[PDB]
RNA sequence: CUACGCAGUG
RNA sequence: GGCACUGCGUAG
């Protein structure tokens, strides 16, 4: 029968299904089932769950028994296995000790350990002098890592004497330095993981060491009480009056970090006010039973409830549209996009969606190789730190965060500080940690679903320092055309056609596909966000030292990843995820997307049988992929280049931060040499902790039709100028709703509507070439409406309502 | 420069006035309990704040957490001073019951003082 | 038709209810929001008219 | 090119 | 009453 095996021989190498007291299943079957997840074939996973009392078959009769978001109770069922996993870990160490006490050198594989933890393997072992045996546990531990936090194997470390029956451990409420406990945890479970582990990531040597140590800390921080993590504060004496200020931080992933300018000016006042220390110290204690998210304090005398009012309605546009034959029964274009009003509990209920963010431990060897490959997608860009006078800021009339929104906009702070002050602040952030407070606001815009959208407004210190750190690389990425990341590449003036031709380039049997990330902004693991920041910061090999770059990374971690979130006047802690109002949200999201695609490709190429691969080049590439993944500690630039070229040939990606189009050789994917939809589903299941459904991910066989959807835009091949070009058109219901339903009533009368409708007629011109007469009539509706508004208002103006205007913006001349 | 002076003055005033609200009676003791003098931020509200606010979404949570006039939280004994609903109106303790729960405008914000 | 116009009228009535200081009351505004969001998301005309009548009654109570 | 407004996208 | 990108429109 099919069993999961991890093999590394002279002919085949991978982690794949092969045809082949002692339990029915082994640990590798558990790891394979939880990693390569397919809801169609869950028989091994169901048998494993039922056999070991995690649940019963009646649990599977319900729908969505596997989904994390829809059925959070599954997180308990998986956790009901975690203790078993923990026992395995302990037994593993014992086994290793025995080998080291018998002078045996061997490679430990998952398939040799049954689900009770026993090891029934004694082959592949080379005898040596007793006492000098060196177990090899890179593959075993590295593959088992994602199961350690999925099943919560380290819960029993929170109890006295490690007994699940005994009560919790009463750690001192004042304790913050858990370094000795982290050493004990590492030496108890990962005793033979040879790479040096630094509980405080200040001691880390480079980016890869930071990733490795932070990966271990993420697992080890689930044991300790959640009240210890967060800013560390100390009483200082400013001019004799006792302040309390943050002189450090405690990161779930980076350990304890201590400021270097601890001393006991407008910059120093900003560092004090942005600090949540004073606010969370003078505020009243708060216990919010509405959310399971940890709460800190209440900054006001009452809890605030914010209601989203319903959107306005354009009677004129609706009347004109129904006078033109729209919105009839059985038609194709309707009103499907509305302003959905919300009640007072909307903000906190949407903040509660962070319960989907779980502590995720990543496959560290796989993540290191994947970050090596992902860095290749950003080598055609240059970046570095810049001075304050080189920083470009788009809008200076935006909020400055909290508490800075009380006194003015960001323009006031940029005018107050001289360039020397901003440079001094940036240099301060290179040596110290400055925790900030980010507000959550409710968004007010057209949407097709009743759910509300929350935006995380960040403070001004984070914005300024992150701009100075990242703007050169950001503008480099936003001004490069023809690369994987298409941020900054307009879809106008033949942009969409050039993008599509770039994606189609040199693929033997090209099919297209696409997917989406469910709850991307909330369910993202923290390790992937750290990796994205490290990839963005790799462009500082000469301007910043190691310590400066680490303290900058700690700054993003403390101001974006785990900052204090002020909702309704109350301070909560953010478990993780991303801040949608961050400076580098789109680019870190693009790095995360490329990471997930590369991980899918690696899993697809490694889970192939290998023996049945008829291509010798692909078989050798798979063998060297396993070698460079779980056998080589230092980077292999040659094979990274080779795998990057292999992907760029057989997997062409078009990425905008969440929305991706992949043109792939269909023969290779059907053979199992390239990622498919099921590989992405498995990858998002075992890393992103979310289930991806086939309804929201699509495939396309004929390139002429083009991508089904990209950036909420369909595409179509048309003829103009004797040339077949790809034009993007939107869903006409979206445009009709935008016309009918307005954000504010002022945009119901005046000149403003004209411009608005122009920018809606520009985006609805391609619908003219659609075969459906309703879609084509949408455009003429908009043009007749613009003409009617212009007539009501009453040579240079007639050019707004002629089709030549909107035709000229899809010809690639300009 | 005048705007810079105004912003600095406002920030200093906010820090000073809010430092007036900051109590050193238990802060000194909890700092002294720390050998290095550094304490987590999340611990200061638990051990130093006098007033506590609890937000109750449903009657089940109310009877589970703060049913009596004096309840416990953070290993401390708190006595209820006021109860308000989401409309910012006073709600008496006798009004909160399973029979009258459908008539109340949940959630309820209950304010207590440390005893 | 009969669906689009009832959805538009539900939107305008929720807007005028909000202008009538209904959002001060938590329960009344929550009920109005639920009715309006179920009307807009509805695909059946019978449910649309039923919730439309209920929302209009909420408006007419004052 | 710099300012302000609008629209679209994540 | 947030970040980024793109495209309009009025001004030197
Ligand atoms: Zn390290
Ligand atoms: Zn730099």
């Amino acid at each position: 029968v099919y069993r999961a095996f991890d093999i590394y021989n002279d002919k085949v190498a991978g982690f794949a299904k092969f045809l082949k007291r002692l339990t029915k299943y082994t640990m590798a079957d558990l790891v394979y089932a939880l990693r390569h997840f397919d809801e169609g074939n869950c028989d091994t996973l169901k048998e494993i769950l039922v056999t070991y009392n995690c649940c019963d078959d009646d649990y599977f009769n319900k729908k969505d028994w596997y989904d994390f978001v829809e059925n959070p109770d599954i997180l308990r069922v998986y956790a009901n296995l975690g203790e078993r996993v923990r026992q395995a870990l302990l037994k593993t160490v014992q086994f290793c000790d025995a080998m080291r006490n018998a002078g045996i050198v061997g490679v430990l594989t998952l398939d040799n350990q049954d689900l009770n933890g026993n090891w029934y393997d004694f082959g592949d072992f080379i005898q040596t002098t007793p006492g000098s045996g060196v177990p090899v546990v890179d593959s075993y531990y590295s593959l088992l890592m994602p199961i350690l936090t999925l099943t919560r194997a380290l819960t029993a470390e929170s109890h006295v004497d490690t007994d699940l029956t005994k009560p919790y451990i009463k750690w001192d409420l004042l304790k913050y330095d858990f370094t000795e406990e982290r050493l004990k945890l590492f030496d108890r479970y990962f005793k033979y993981w040879d790479q040096t582990y630094h509980p405080n990531c200040v001691n880390c040597l480079d980016d890869r060491c930071i990733l490795h140590c932070a990966n271990f800390n993420v697992l080890f921080s689930t044991v300790f009480p959640p009240t210890s993590f967060g800013p560390l504060v100390r009483k200082i004496f400013v001019d004799g009056v006792p302040f309390v200020v943050s002189t450090g931080y405690h990161f779930r992933e980076l350990g304890v970090v201590h400021n270097q300018d601890v001393n006991l000016s407008f910059k120093e006042l900003l560092v004090y006010a942005a600090d949540p220390a004073m606010h969370a110290a003078s505020g009243n204690l708060l216990l919010d039973k509405r959310t399971t998210c940890f709460s800190v304090a209440a900054l006001t005398n009452n809890v605030a409830f914010q209601t989203v009012k319903p959107g306005n309605f354009n009677k004129d546009f609706y009347d004109f549209a129904v006078s033109k034959g729209f919105f009839k029964e059985g038609s194709s274009v309707e009103l499907k996009h509305f302003f959905f009003a919300q009640d007072g509990n909307a903000a906190i209920s949407d903040y509660d969606y962070y319960r989907y963010n779980l502590p995720t431990m990543c496959d560290i060897r796989q993540l290191l190789f994947v970050v090596e490959v992902v860095d290749k997608y950003f080598d055609c860009y240059d970046g570095g730190c810049i001075n304050a006078n080189q920083v470009i800021v788009n809008n200076l009339d935006k909020s400055a965060g909290f508490p800075f929104n009380k006194w003015g906009k960001a323009r006031l702070y940029y005018d107050s500080m001289s360039y020397e002050d901003q440079d001094a602040l940036f240099a301060y952030t290179k040596r110290n940690v400055i925790p900030t407070i980010t507000q959550m606001n409710l968004k007010y815009a057209i949407s097709a679903k009743n759910r509300a959208r929350t935006v995380a407004g960040v403070s001004i210190c984070s914005t300024m320092t992150n701009r100075q750190f990242h703007q050169k690389l950001l503008k480099s990425i936003a001004a490069t055309r023809g690369a994987t990341v298409v941020i900054g590449t307009s879809k106008f003036y033949g942009g969409w056609h050039n993008m599509l031709k770039t994606v189609y380039s040199d693929v033997e049997n090209p099919h297209l596909m696409g997917w989406d990330y469910p709850k991307c902004d909330r369910a993202m693991p923290n390790m992937l966000r750290i990796m994205a920041s490290l990839v963005l910061a790799r462009k500082h090999t000469t301007c910043c030292s190691l310590s400066h770059r680490f303290y900058r990374l700690a700054n993003e971690c403390a101001q974006v990843l785990s900052e204090m979130v002020m909702c309704g006047g109350s301070l909560y802690v953010k478990p993780g995820g991303t801040s949608s109002g961050d400076a580098t949200t789109a680019y870190a999201n693009s790095v995360f997307n490329i990471c997930q695609a590369v991980t899918a490709n690696v899993n697809a190429l490694l889970s192939t049988d290998g023996n049945k691969i008829a291509d010798k080049y692909v078989r050798n590439l798979q063998h060297r992929l396993y070698e460079c993944l779980y056998r080589n500690r230092d980077v292999d630039t040659d094979f990274v280049n080779e795998f990057y070229a292999y992907l760029r040939k057989h997997f062409s990606m078009m990425i905008l931060s969440d929305d991706a189009v992949v043109c792939f050789n269909s023969t290779y994917a059907s053979q199992g040499l390239v990622a498919s939809i099921k590989n992405f589903k498995s990858v998002l299941y075992y890393q992103n902790n979310v289930f991806m459904s086939e309804a929201k991910c699509w495939t396309e066989t004929d390139l002429t039709k083009g991508p089904h959807e990209f950036c909420s835009q369909h595409t179509m091949l048309v003829k103009q100028g004797d040339d077949y070009v790809y034009l993007p058109y939107p869903d006409p219901s979206r445009i009709l709703g935008a016309g009918c339903f307005v954000d504010d009533i002022v945009k119901t009368d005046g000149t403003l509507m004209i411009e608005r409708f122009v920018s809606l007629a520009i985006d609805a011109y391609p619908l003219t070439k659609h075969p459906n007469q309703e879609y084509a009539d949408v455009f003429h509706l908009y043009l007749q409406y613009i003409r009617k508004l212009h007539d009501e208002l009453t040579d240079n103006t007639s050019r707004y309502w002629e089709p030549e205007f909107y035709e000229a913006m899809y010809t690639p001349h300009t | 420069e005048d705007k810079r002076a105004k912003v600095t003055s406002a920030m200093q005033t906010m820090l000073f006035t809010m430092l007036r609200k900051l109590d050193n009676d238990a802060l000194n003791n909890i700092i002294n309990n720390a050998r290095d003098g550094c304490v987590p931020l999340n611990i200061i509200p638990l051990t130093t704040a006098a007033k506590l606010m609890v937000v109750i979404p449903d009657y089940n949570t109310y009877k589970n957490t703060c049913d009596g006039t004096t309840f416990t939280y953070a290993s401390a004994l708190w006595e209820i001073q006021q109860v308000v609903d989401a409309d910012s109106k006073i709600v008496q303790l006798s009004e909160i019951s399973m029979d009258n729960s459908p008539n109340l405008a949940w959630p309820l914000i209950v304010t207590a003082l440390r005893a | 038709s009969k669906m689009s116009d009832v959805k538009c009228t539900s939107v305008v009535l929720l807007s005028v209810l909000q202008q009538l200081r209904v959002e001060s009351s938590s329960k009344l505004w929550a009920q109005c929001v639920q009715l309006h969001n179920d009307i807009l998301l509805a695909k059946d005309t019978t449910e649309a008219f039923e919730k439309m009548v209920s929302l209009l009654s909420v408006l007419l109570s004052m």
